[PDB]
């Protein structure tokens, strides 16, 4: 549960505390949901069922579908700007 | 400990052979094509060929990021040669999954083509790469898909259990605009050119575009093609061999590996016979080619075959 | 019937032209007429507090899920009632307030992922259908693009609801993690006295809570509030709120909590005092919002509340709708028109309203003397009977910071009516067009059910009491 | 110029103008069209006419529904 | 007619993967000691393989016959442990 | 029911059966003979191994304690029919699993020895391969003639054998 | 042979330190490079304890296509970014050491029961101890993984795959409701 | 739903002591689960083996003190090559 | 040791080997994009992903006997419906303006 933990809570961090673009924040979000995947898998194994394998065959599909809709969300804010800033939206 | 590293010798070494041999083989082909005579000739002597000019393209100029994507174009092109089997149950590391591992792998070769861009940047040479990029991954949807409805008649992620289930009739002569539109999609993984706009360490890509050419030619040949069989050959040994003895292994997977050779090798002949016969797409043809046209066609064959399963019983047991 | 009509629509959709895009939406809009009309008769079906568990411990249908079920078709057609119609027939009228093309569609699985959450017993469900009306939200936001506060609204709103979503996921695993069920009702009494739940079930509701505006993080839905156009965010400030909390409400999932019973006072605090020195209308009417949604932690903490929390709800829904189709009715007499997409801002722009017309500042009078309980009007009732479960139930001191939360609010409240009835100078005499008469009858009709609510009361009580227990 | 009729103003001869100008959809969609179609009206005509279903295969080790007569054999 | 300087490449790839082949099935049929390999692998197949090297004494698939076991085939049955997956 | 780790350690425990189980004859044959003589001992022993999962079914978690006694008799039970079918019919047997330790333990390429398996058990040791749960009009697959599915090599002693109990007339 | 023990520790403090390569680079494309190495990373934890069916199926989605999907965006897009400064990220730092320590802590208090809080911390670490492994031999098909999650999905929550039907025609929808700006 | 179903299809190794404690909520009434206790608490230590955990943290803590270390009939490690060698 | 996993040790030492020769030898020494680009990689995943979703049932299309069939059925006819979608919007065609418009000439 380490190896999970610390990929939430680090790339929570991650999330938290940039200033300098917008992608930080897209792929610190995807590696939380990495981190959140990592202690649902090892759930799965020590307890000897497929339930938790179920949830996470189910939340690789709904992190897929959040970055189809998230990057076309920036295509929106790009078009109508012409530059993503640097501190944010 | 020496019983496998002197296998994975002989392994590495062969493809590792064939793939440089492909370098003459296709300069010929092409030379005959166009009534030239070509590179000289083609022998022992023949690799120092594809050797010198392997040599002197090491020569050239260029103009941490530019260290890393050549290397793992060429690894990941090189990694999936395990998972092929050459003869009944014949591979380099046994895993039940083996299919599994030839998709993510598919996966893995589009990188190369997006940090090869990067590299000496141009704004017009960076929407080129874009462009190759865009390519490979709308042609690996159709490459994947076609594998879902072949694996479903087998249910298995086995490979040798896709040939033997194979043995009674190849998937190929039913499936059969499945082996045409897979044709057109092995070249289209690939920059070959009647798919070829955004063409027209360079020895990784160079070598690795050839790996890629014989291994898709590999996963043409073990999943709609028979694998290594050829025909049952049960009668023949009866009368040659008394019992089995290390003779009669090497004479069956002598023949198991020419039955899967001379597949690979007419299908990598192919290759380079559509690549002179006809010019080449615009990229807008291409991706229309790709959505709008093939792949209705492609939902279409995915409908109509576990129905055709569902009216006899005929569902697969794995 | 939903994806009976969204499986056929987004085929009608995808083949007519942009002009069309009125008449598909009058077009669904009567559907859902008639599916509330024809199919309505499935009360009977529970008649002592009977529920269902659906698509095999995966979906569970009760009687209070009946109601929400019903609740969000009825403001659907409302809400689905102004797109179709026109305000007036103006170069203005048109050029203002446009449905795009895929609006329509994205409304409909917004519902679809609304009404899968209060249906809902499995996690996996409540995952997956908030992570399908997080994505309705997400584009009925940056649907209108060529908006510059549009785009920065849905931006920002994309990754607060990514940041609560995997905090939602993160209290669902470690739930499964202890125990190996998922079902709420793998709990069932013993489980809370000999197992430390609290910090779990918490978390799980402070996930959802925090997605919907409680206080501690309430200051980036009041901005993507006051960015989003007029009318993107009266269907983006009703529906999230109202399917998670009916929710939360139906699975006492934390009761006594002392987490949200700190949250929920801070909410009516922050919330009363903040709305107090604001200029801007849509910021005013989202923190009546959020002191609102701060009646709802409340009857959270609480065991047994869908008396409270059902009637509050329609409510405060039919009122919600009410002042914003008012002020959508406003903007024609105003004398500046700023910002496209957002025609009214500022609460000082509706000044003088009674001398343009007396009848829609009789309408913004009822609506506004509803939100601050004034006893011959509907929304009296449900503070009142808030207010008859929080005393019951032993919460002396929230009961007293509610009754000054709500005092506090009335100030807010009662500036718009401060404002609309005043000498303006420039008096309307004759207009020449007139509007839209079907858009006014529903207003008409929203009024007269909060006005005249009272009336029916007691048969709601009667009925009650036999339909739910 | 072939232009487009509409499926209302006439079906046949729609679907024979769909075969023609637009074939990547008309034998793309029809070919996945005969699928489920052909699954609802082709499978009774097989289980009566042709051989009927098959019996299922075991899953795990086959318990009876007995309550253990005394065997007797192989004691010692 | 035909060209053989053209089908010469062909005929080096052709032959290489040939006698690449028979030398893998050699090889693996010397590891075995004359038995083909085992292609697909169950659960139960490997179960079964691990009780077959541990009867018939240290050699792979030897497959020995008897009509019982010996009395060092009751003790040497083997329990696997495994660390803490942390 | 689960499979191994990361990092597995392999050991075995040098003890002994403490007191009151008696010493048992157990099953020394390896997957082929086994594999072979499935059917034969599926055969004998069905009321023992039912009795056995009957037993073991009754003392839920009870389970491995309970039935020590009864476990006893099906080990037994089979080791009497393998050691009858070796004086029987080991050359035969033989055949079979020989064949059968090639092609990967398919039972799918040994048809040829089989049947000649089955014959001299049928006679000497009159027990009989039957696959239950199949309705009649069905034909069982080891019956039938022109399979779909050949193997890829017959071998070669079960050739001569079967064409050598062709021509005495045996088959 | 007991080189062979630590591999899990390993991948965990291979983790920590992807992850510090993650929030500290230069180029906006250094950063998602050293996120491809952290799926692997991942993708090798999951082959480790025990499923190796997982660890191929994040490397065909994961660094598969939304890999593939952020560096197009990082390519055919300009962003600004500055360098991690001192002057601008050390203001941070008390705030960092504090929520470090209290959301680790707090991350490990959830998977006990007891009631003391420190008793519950300390059954987080308390656990080296060898599960003993053995072999039942009631199952007769190779049902693995797959072919149970696929048993699952289709029968006993087939409405969870028909609702993902409506999620994935979503997130066809959206891209065509933004990007197109028809006629 | 997917209640008990293990990887491979079949039940968790924690399926008994659930099943056992759902018979004793299915005949309990409600305010009468106190006499239900029993079962949940082997569930509980089914799942998480607390109780287990704290035993062998005793049995070990008096074992390691000792200079004998071990007096009984040991468990032998092995390499993985060598399951049957002897 | 099996020999599995020499290989995928190996390849990465080949590859080392093949560019410390060349780094032995050798010589050394924004732009408006258009929205169909930018929508074939986005739209890609969730086409891509839908197979993912597939692949679960093509293992195990035996045990699932003609209820799973409805499922998966069911399943892929909600998909084609967004793809009727995408088709009927003409999403990834690109177009230009190199038409004249055909407008007759009027005059007076
Ligand atoms: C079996 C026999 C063989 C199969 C039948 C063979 C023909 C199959 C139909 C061909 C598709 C129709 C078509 O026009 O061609 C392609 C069509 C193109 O049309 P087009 O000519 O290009 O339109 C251009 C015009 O300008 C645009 O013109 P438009 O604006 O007028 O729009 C054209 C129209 C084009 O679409 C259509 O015309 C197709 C409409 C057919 C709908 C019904 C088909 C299913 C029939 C089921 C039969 C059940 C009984 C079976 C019993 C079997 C027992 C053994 O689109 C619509 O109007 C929207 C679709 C409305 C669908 C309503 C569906 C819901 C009600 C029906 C189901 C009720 C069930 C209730 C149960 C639930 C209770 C809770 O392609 C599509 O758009 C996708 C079709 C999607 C079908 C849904
Ligand atoms: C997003 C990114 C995702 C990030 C993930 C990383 C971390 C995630 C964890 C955080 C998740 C989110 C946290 C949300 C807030 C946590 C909610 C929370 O406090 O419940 C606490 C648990 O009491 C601890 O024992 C709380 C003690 C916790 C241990 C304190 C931390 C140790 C710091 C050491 C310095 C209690 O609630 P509660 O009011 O119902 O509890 C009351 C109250 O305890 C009793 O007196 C009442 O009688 C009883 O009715 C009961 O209801
Ligand atoms: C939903 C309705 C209710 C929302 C709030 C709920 C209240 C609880 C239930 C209420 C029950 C509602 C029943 C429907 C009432 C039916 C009804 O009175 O005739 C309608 C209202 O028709 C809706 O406006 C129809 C209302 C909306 C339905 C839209 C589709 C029809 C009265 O318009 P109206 O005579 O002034 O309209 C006149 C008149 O038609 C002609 O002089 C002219 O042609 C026209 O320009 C206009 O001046
Ligand atoms: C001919 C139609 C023309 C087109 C009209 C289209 C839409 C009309 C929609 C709504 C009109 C108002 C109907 C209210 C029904 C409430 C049912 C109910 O009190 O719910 C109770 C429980 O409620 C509660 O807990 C508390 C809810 C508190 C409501 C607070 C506001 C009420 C005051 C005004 C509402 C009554 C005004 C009457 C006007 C004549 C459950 O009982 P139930 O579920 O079996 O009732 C539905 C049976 N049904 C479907 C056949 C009608
Ligand atoms: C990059 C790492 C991602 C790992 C990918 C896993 C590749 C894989 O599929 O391994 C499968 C294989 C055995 O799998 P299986 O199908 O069960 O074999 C049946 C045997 N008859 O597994 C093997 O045979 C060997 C596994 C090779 C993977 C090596 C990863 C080691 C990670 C060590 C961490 C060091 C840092
Ligand atoms: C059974 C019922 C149904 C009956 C029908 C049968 C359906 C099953 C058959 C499915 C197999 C489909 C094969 C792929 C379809 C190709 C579609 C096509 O060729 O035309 C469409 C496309 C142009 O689109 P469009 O705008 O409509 O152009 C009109 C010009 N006529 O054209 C293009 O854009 C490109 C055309 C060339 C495609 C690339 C060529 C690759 C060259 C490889 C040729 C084969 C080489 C074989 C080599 C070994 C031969 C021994
Ligand atoms: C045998 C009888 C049944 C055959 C019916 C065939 C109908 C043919 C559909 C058709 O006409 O397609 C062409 C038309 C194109 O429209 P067009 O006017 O050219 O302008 C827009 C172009 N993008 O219409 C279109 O826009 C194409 C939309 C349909 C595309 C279908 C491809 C998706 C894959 C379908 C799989 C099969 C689904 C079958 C349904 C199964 C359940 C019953």
């Amino acid at each position: 549960m380490f190896i999970g933990t610390i990929i939430l809570v680090l790339s929570f961090l991650g999330f938290v505390f940039n200033r300098r673009n917008i992608i930080l924040a897209f792929i610190c979000l995807e590696t939380m949901l990495l981190g959140i995947n990592l202690i649902l898998l090892r759930n799965s194994v020590l307890f000897d069922d497929i339930s938790g394998s179920l949830f996470a065959i189910v939340i690789i599909i709904l992190a897929g579908v959040e970055s189809a809709i998230g990057l076309s969300l920036l295509v929106s804010y790009y078009r109508l700007r012409g530059v993503i800033n640097s501190y944010g939206i | 400990m020496i019983i496998n590293i002197v296998e994975i010798l002989i392994f590495l070494v062969c493809v590792l052979f064939s793939v440089a041999y492909l370098t003459v083989a296709e300069r010929k082909t092409l030379a005959y094509m166009q009534r030239r005579l070509g590179p000289n000739f083609v022998g022992y002597y023949g690799l120092l060929q594809a050797f010198a000019d392997a040599v002197k393209l090491l020569l050239k100029e260029i103009v941490i990021i530019l260290v890393i994507s050549p290397l793992i174009t060429l690894i990941t092109a090189l990694i999936g040669w395990v998972v092929i089997p050459l003869g009944p149950g014949i591979t380099l590391g046994e895993l039940n999954l083996g299919i599994l591992f030839s998709l993510a792998i598919g996966s893995l070769g589009v990188f190369g083509s997006l940090l090869s861009g990067w590299s000496s940047n141009s704004k017009y040479s960076l929407l080129g790469s874009i462009r190759s990029t865009a390519q490979l991954i709308s042609y690996e949807l159709i490459l994947t898909s076609i594998f879902i409805i072949i694996i479903m008649f087998v249910s298995s992620l086995n490979i040798t259990t896709i040939i033997e289930t194979q043995r009674v009739v190849w998937y190929c002569i039913p499936l059969l605009p499945l082996l045409l539109i897979f044709f057109i999609a092995s070249v289209a993984e690939t920059a070959r050119p009647p798919f070829d706009l955004t063409e027209s360490p360079f020895v990784f890509f160079f070598l690795a575009e050839y790996s890629n050419i014989i291994l898709i030619s590999a996963f043409n040949g073990y999943l709609l093609l028979g694998g290594y069989l050829s025909f049952n050959y049960s009668y023949l040994f009866n009368i040659l061999f008394n019992d089995y003895s290390y003779v009669s292994f090497l004479f069956e997977g002598l023949i198991n590996s020419s039955a899967y050779a001379i597949k690979l090798v007419f299908l990598m002949f192919s290759f380079i016979w559509v690549r002179a016969a006809f010019p080449r797409f615009t990229y807008d043809n291409l991706i229309n080619f790709c959505w709008i046209i093939l792949l209705p066609l492609l939902f279409g064959i995915f409908l109509i075959i576990p129905s055709t399963l569902y009216i006899f019983d005929s569902f697969p047991t794995l | 019937m939903l994806i009976l009509a969204i499986i056929s629509l987004i085929t009608f959709v995808s083949m007519s032209k942009l002009s069309d895009n009125r008449a598909i939406i009058r077009l669904i809009n009567i559907y859902l007429i008639l599916v509330l009309v024809l199919d309505s008769f499935l009360y009977l079906l529970f008649l002592n507090n009977q529920t269902y568990t659906v698509m095999g411990e995966l979906l569970i249908f009760n009687s209070f899920t009946f109601y929400i079920d019903m609740l969000i078709y009825f403001i659907m057609i409302v809400i689905s009632s102004l797109y179709g119609y026109n305000l007036y027939n103006n170069n203005l009228y048109k050029t203002l307030f446009e449905p795009k093309k895929e609006l329509i569609i994205l409304f409909l699985i917004n519902i679809l992922g609304a009404l899968l959450i209060v249906h809902s017993n499995d996690f996996i469900t409540l995952f997956v259908a908030i992570e399908l009306q997080s994505y309705s939200i997400y584009l009925i936001t940056a649907i209108y693009n060529s908006s510059y506060k549009a785009s920065k609204a849905s931006m920002l709103y994309f990754f607060m609801g990514g940041i609560l979503s995997i905090l939602i996921a993160y209290s669902i695993n470690t739930y499964y993690s202890v125990l190996n069920s998922y079902t709420l009702h793998s709990l069932d009494s013993l489980i809370i006295n000999t197992l430390d739940l609290n910090l779990i079930l918490i978390a799980l509701s402070l996930g959802l809570l925090f997605k919907i505006g409680i206080a501690p993080l309430h200051k980036w839905l009041i901005s993507i509030y006051e960015n989003t156009p007029i009318l993107i965010t009266i269907y983006i400030s009703l529906i999230p709120k109202i399917s998670i909390l009916s929710y939360l409400v139906l699975s006492n999932i934390s009761i006594n909590s002392l987490v949200i019973s700190i949250l929920a006072i801070l909410t009516l605090l922050v919330g009363s005092v903040g709305g107090l020195l604001q200029i801007k209308i849509k910021r005013l009417l989202a923190f009546s919002g959020l002191t609102n949604a701060g009646y709802m932690m409340l009857l959270l903490l609480l065991n047994n509340n869908e008396f409270s929390y059902l009637y509050y709800i329609t409510q405060y829904s039919i009122s919600h709708l009410a002042i914003f189709m008012i002020i959508i009715f406003s903007i024609y007499y105003i004398n500046y028109i700023n910002n496209q997409y957002n025609p009214i801002i500022y609460v000082n722009q509706l000044k003088g309203l009674i001398h343009d017309n007396a009848y829609l500042v009789l309408s913004m009078a009822i609506v506004v003397f509803s939100f601050i309980g004034i006893p011959p009007l509907l929304g009296f009732f449900g503070k009142l009977n808030i207010l008859m479960s929080i005393l019951n139930n032993g919460y002396y001191f929230i009961s007293i910071v509610l009754i000054v939360a709500s005092l506090i609010s009335a100030l807010y409240y009662l500036y718009l009516l401060n404002v609309s009835i005043q000498d303006k100078n420039n008096i309307l005499i004759n207009s020449n067009e007139t509007v839209s008469s079907v858009l006014s009858y529903i207003l008409s009709s929203l009024i007269i059910l909060i006005t005249f609510g009272f009336i029916y009361n007691s048969l709601i009580i009667d009925i009650f009491n036999v339909y739910f227990n | 110029i072939n232009a487009n009729p509409g499926f209302w103003n006439g079906p046949f001869r729609y679907l024979r103008w769909s075969a023609h100008n637009r074939p990547h959809l008309f034998f793309a969609f029809a070919i996945g069209i005969a699928g489920p179609v052909a699954a609802l009206t082709l499978t009774p005509l097989r289980r009566k006419y042709l051989y009927p279903d098959h019996s299922p295969l075991p899953q795990s080790y086959p318990l009876p529904q007995r309550a253990r007569e005394g065997l007797t054999g192989f004691d010692d | 007619a035909i060209p053989f300087e053209a089908l010469l490449p062909y005929g080096i790839i052709f032959g290489l993967l040939t006698a690449g082949g028979g030398a893998m099935q050699v090889l693996h049929v010397y590891r075995n000691g004359g038995v083909r390999d085992r292609f697909a692998i169950d659960q139960w197949d490997s179960q079964m393989m691990e009780r077959d090297l541990r009867l018939n004494g240290g050699q792979g698939r030897k497959q020995v016959d008897q009509a019982t076991a010996p009395e060092a085939f009751k003790h040497n049955h083997v329990w696997k442990s495994e660390r803490p997956l942390i | 029911p689960r499979e191994a780790a990361a990092h597995w350690v392999p050991f075995e425990d040098k003890a002994n059966m403490p007191d009151n189980v008696p010493d048992v004859v157990e099953v020394g044959a390896t997957s082929a003979p086994l594999l072979s003589a499935s059917y034969f001992i599926g055969a004998k022993c069905k009321p023992y191994n039912d009795d056995f999962m009957l037993c073991r079914e009754e003392s839920q978690g009870s389970g491995a304690i309970d039935c020590l006694k009864e476990g006893r008799r099906v080990t037994r039970c089979a080791v009497s029919v393998i050691e009858d079918i070796n004086k029987s019919c080991l050359d035969e047997f033989r055949l079979h699993w020989q064949c059968l330790e090639q092609n990967n333990h398919q039972l799918s390429g040994c048809r040829k020895a089989e049947a000649l398996l089955n014959k001299c058990v049928f006679t000497k040791l009159n027990l009989e391969k039957k696959i239950p749960g199949l309705r009649p009009d069905e034909e069982p697959v080891f019956l039938k003639k022109d399979p779909w599915i050949k193997p890829a090599v017959d071998d070669f002693k079960s050739v001569r054998a079967y064409a050598e109990a062709k021509k005495n007339g045996t088959l | 042979m007991y080189l062979t023990y630590y591999f899990i520790e390993i991948t965990i403090f291979l983790a920590i330190l992807c992850t510090i390569f993650i929030i500290s680079a230069k180029n906006p494309m250094v950063s998602i490079l050293y996120m491809i190495a952290l799926f692997v990373i991942a993708a090798m934890y999951l082959y480790l304890i025990g499923l190796g069916i997982f660890s191929l199926l994040y490397i065909m989605i994961y660094i598969g296509a939304i890999a593939v999907l952020f560096l197009f965006i990082i390519t055919l897009l300009d962003i600004n970014s500055t360098e991690l400064s001192v002057k601008s990220n050390i203001r941070d730092l008390p705030l960092v050491l504090i929520s470090l320590i209290v959301l680790t802590i707090s991350g490990l208090m959830i998977y006990s029961n007891d009631s003391i809080l420190i008793n519950k911390l300390l059954e987080a670490f308390g656990n080296d101890y060898n599960t003993i492994i053995t072999q039942d031999w009631f199952n007769i098909e190779n049902t693995t993984l797959l072919t149970t999650i696929g048993n699952v999905l289709l029968t006993n929550n087939a409405f969870i795959l028909l609702v993902l039907a409506i999620v994935l025609l979503l997130g066809i929808i959206g891209p065509i409701s933004i990007t197109m700006k028809h006629k | 739903t997917a209640a008990g179903i293990s990887l491979t299809g079949g039940r968790n190794r924690c399926f008994s002591e659930w099943q056992s404690f759902m018979h004793c909520t299915a005949k309990t009434d409600a305010k009468s689960r106190a006499q239900c206790l029993p079962n949940f608490e082997d569930y509980m230590e089914c799942l998480h083996h607390t109780k287990e955990k704290a035993r062998l943290r005793e049995i070990e803590s008096v074992l390691k003190q000792k200079k004998e270390g071990l007096e009984a009939p040991p468990v032998k490690v092995i390499p993985v090559k060598a399951i049957g060698l002897v | 040791m099996n020999t599995f996993i020499i290989f995928i040790i190996l390849i990465p030492i080949v590859g080392f080997a093949l560019l410390a020769v060349n780094i032995l030898l050798a010589v050394y020494k924004r732009l408006a994009f258009n929205a169909a680009f930018i929508l074939v990689a986005i739209l890609f995943l969730p086409f891509d992903l839908e197979i993912s979703t597939l692949l679960p049932y093509v293992m195990s299309i035996y045990l699932v006997s003609n209820y799973g069939f409805t499922i998966v059925l069911l399943f892929l006819l909600i998909l084609i419906i967004g793809f009727v979608y995408e088709i009927n919007t003409n999403a990834l065609k690109i177009n230009k303006h190199n038409k004249p418009n055909t407008d007759s000439l009027i005059y007076k």
